[PDB]
């Protein structure tokens, strides 16, 4: 029914609200589109504009270089987790002493989210890089199913997801290893295309729930931010 | 006090059944030192799962003796064989 707003300028106006509220968001794109970016911002602003706490969850780079790299846009996100209002879940692997043998499930990082969100009082949440789960466990459908499962946790304590997802080409299928297929309802696709020497950024909105937005692909720069200007 | 092991263990349908058969099969492994093995639902202890970064279920940790060890998946008693002649730890 309703949508929250991202903050993130520009990116409102698209989404004609923000993004559909109580439910996970696919932001998928290829590397060095502005994924982990749009899912840091999302976080941020939810925390510096509103009061609404916020998780991220990540897989692959290491929550001090979450921070360390989040300076160059002025983004003290050392100053929130002391403040109580972000929380970084530190779901990557141990080097060299992490063994999965046979069927499993996510439950303990099920458990792990969920006990953050509690404890936080928050209510956006971001996962980056679930393509990354994917290539740390060699069950593509055992890890699909408990992202599915994980997206229903996320619905039903109320608080506003979003999953980034690795993309195989910029114009080609929408996820790797298909979890479009599974968190259907909302799908952003981020691409950056190098035409000789301009690199032009584009953001679109694939789907929201049958709720309204935009259509195409539309220009965004990065400057302390996302900033979508074609409309 | 020797060897301690920490058995993570979800409660889903089956978990039940399931997490008692291979505890005791771990404690059937011979052994000439005292060793605990404790079972730790995931549900009453968060602040333990943090500690070992815990993402995939179940999950069986070599905690005292180091290095610690994490031995996951459904199939985790197959690596705890494996191991289990190598966890010689004398003192």
């Amino acid at each position: 029914v309703k949508k929250i707003p991202t903050m993130i300028e520009g990116f409102d106006d698209i989404s004609h609200g923000g993004l559909p509220q109580g439910a996970t968001t696919l932001v998928s794109g290829t590397s060095g589109t502005g994924k982990t970016l749009f899912a840091v911002q999302f976080l941020y602003n939810g925390i510096t504009i509103f009061n609404e706490p916020g998780i991220f969850v990540t897989f692959e780079e290491s929550p001090q270089d979450i921070i360390k790299n989040a300076l160059s846009f002025g983004w003290n996100l050392q100053s929130l987790i002391d403040q109580g209002k972000l929380f970084i879940l530190d779901a990557s692997p141990d080097p060299d002493g992490q063994e999965v043998a046979g069927d499993f499930d996510l439950s303990a990082l099920i458990e792990r989210i969920q006990y953050a969100i509690r404890k936080y009082k928050a209510t956006r949440v971001s996962i980056d890089s679930v393509t990354a789960v994917f290539q740390q466990y060699d069950a593509a459908s055992v890890v699909r199913r408990e992202i599915f499962r994980l997206a229903f946790r996320l619905a039903q304590l109320g608080v506003t997801t979003i999953m980034t997802t690795e993309r195989v080409d910029e114009y080609g299928p929408v996820a790797r290893f298909g979890v479009e297929e599974f968190v259907s309802d909302n799908v952003v696709i981020l691409r950056n295309v190098l035409e000789g020497e301009r690199r032009r950024r584009t953001v679109e909105i694939l789907k929201l729930r049958g709720t309204t937005h935009m259509k195409g692909e539309y220009p965004f720069t990065i400057n302390n931010g996302i900033n979508i200007f074609d409309y | 006090k020797a060897l301690s092991l920490l058995l993570f263990v979800a409660n889903r349908p089956g978990d039940e059944e399931e997490t008692a058969a291979i505890q005791a099969h771990i404690q059937q492994l011979p052994s000439n030192f005292s060793f605990e093995l404790k079972v730790v639902p995931i549900g009453e202890q968060p602040y333990l799962l943090e500690e070992y970064k815990l993402v995939a279920t179940p999950a069986l940790i070599k905690v005292r003796p180091e290095p610690r060890q994490t031995l996951a998946g459904r199939k985790l008693l197959q690596k705890v064989d494996y191991w289990w002649p190598r966890w010689q730890r004398e003192v």
